[PDB]
């Protein structure tokens, strides 16, 4: 086969981090060459074993999940850190293998007249379990006064947008972070390079 | 982005009239939604909430007429049936949203006239 | 009981380039949960300030909010010929929500 990296990496519409898209990929072949030959990517790091080594060292079942975050908060995306995106939005595990691929899409996402399509979760009553999204947009009650679904006092709305325009500085530019995560099982290496 | 309302009209008192208001651009589903009232020359008076993210319905006890509120979430639409009418409720209604320190989602419908009178 | 609002003054006929302070007072101590609206009569209420201290898209800093607790302030500055309309404050502290009676800024 071929693995849909032209359908993931050249995709037209990434969701936000409160409802990030996840694509289980297996039973195809890896095009890991042009990943490095792309070289238009801001923050491109890997784990497990070296990025030059991963061309052939291949995988049972990969999880390709992607979202869009801010140009400042992307350092929060690292396996085992803190900050809002890794606290309540999307959680890398304690022991992780995959690569974090990060670049700017300022010419697409941030629009004049304002981009407010994108969102994120700013609060939750616990830190987030690893790789589990949170689409539950109910009201959290920080203080003890029960708001019970409607908004009110001591309680806030869960979600918030980002503010994207091309009037933003370089630190406030939207990154289309796609994260590749890997594993190994009794299952064979169903996705494997040349 | 946009809110549309069911048709207003002249209804005799004591009757009922279901109020439909459909959303567009972004869903009703993730948010709450409200109804407010404007009588001519009178201030904007809040009426009732809806809270889809759990399920709960709060009404103003100032106008406590069991004006029932529920959803059609899959059409991004909301239904409040005008029950136990009385003539001073003759006004225009709005579909509403409140920026509760977090969002900026205050979007308002076009406004339709409910009329409570025996004279058409 | 309910939470009473006190919007003062309920009208103020004004002139070009003014700096009008439309006050919305509260019966209780509300943290910042108060808003402001533009309504020319027959329009939709265009939100002006959220959480009583924060501006809004499309609305420049000719409007400017501040206050907390009971006392809330609409700081209209450099009063523009389009800004003459009927305005409103707003609680979101408890249920029920009430709105102010309105303040019509109008040409002298």
């Amino acid at each position: 086969n071929l693995c849909p990296f032209g359908e993931v990496f050249n995709a037209t519409r990434f969701a936000s981090v409160y409802a990030w898209n996840r694509k289980r990929i297996s039973n195809c072949v890896a095009d890991y060459s042009v990943l490095y030959n792309s070289a238009s990517f801001s923050t491109f790091k890997c784990y497990g074993v070296s990025p030059t080594k991963l061309n052939d060292l291949c995988f049972t079942n990969v999880y390709a999940d992607s979202f869009v975050i801010r140009g400042d908060e992307v350092r929060q995306i690292a396996p085992g850190q803190t900050g809002k995106i890794a606290d309540y939005n999307y959680k890398l595990p304690d022991d992780f293998t995959g690569c974090v691929i990060a670049w700017n899409s300022n010419n697409l996402d941030s629009k004049v007249g304002g981009n407010y399509n994108y969102l994120y979760r700013l609060f939750r009553k616990s830190n987030l379990k690893p790789f589990e999204r949170d689409i539950s947009t109910e009201i959290y009650q920080a203080g003890s006064t029960p708001c019970n679904g409607v908004e009110g006092f001591n309680c806030y709305f869960p979600l918030q947008s980002y503010g994207f325009q091309p009037t933003n500085g370089v630190g406030y530019q939207p990154y289309r972070v796609v994260v590749l995560s890997f594993e190994l099982l009794h299952a064979p290496a169903t996705v494997c390079g040349p | 982005q946009q809110l549309v309302e069911s048709g207003g009209g002249v209804v005799q008192p004591g009757r009922s009239l279901r109020l439909s208001c459909a959303a567009s651009g972004f869903t009703f589903s993730s948010y709450a939604m409200h109804w407010v009232r404007q009588a001519p020359g009178k201030g904007l008076e809040w009426v009732a909430v809806i809270s889809y993210d759990g399920s709960n319905k709060y009404y103003a006890d100032s106008v406590k007429g069991r004006f029932t509120i529920s959803r059609d979430n899959s059409k991004n639409t909301l239904y409040l049936q005008m029950n136990s009418l009385r003539a001073e409720d003759t006004a225009v209604y709005y579909c509403a949203r409140h920026a509760t320190l977090m969002n900026n989602k205050d979007i308002w419908g076009q406004g339709t006239l409910v009329t409570v009178s025996s004279a058409s | 009981g309910d939470i009473q609002l006190t919007q003062s003054p309920s009208s103020l006929s004004a002139s070009v380039g003014d700096r009008v302070t439309i006050t919305c007072r509260a019966s209780q101590s509300i943290s910042s949960y108060l808003n402001w609206y533009q309504q020319k009569p027959g329009k939709a209420p265009k939100l002006l300030i959220y959480a009583a201290s924060s501006l809004q898209s499309g609305v420049p800093s000719r409007f400017s909010g501040s206050g907390s607790g009971t006392d809330f302030t609409l700081t209209i500055s450099s009063l523009q010929p389009e800004d003459f309309a009927t305005y409103y404050c707003q609680q979101s502290y408890s249920t029920p929500r009430t709105f102010g009676q309105g303040t019509k800024v109008e040409i002298k």
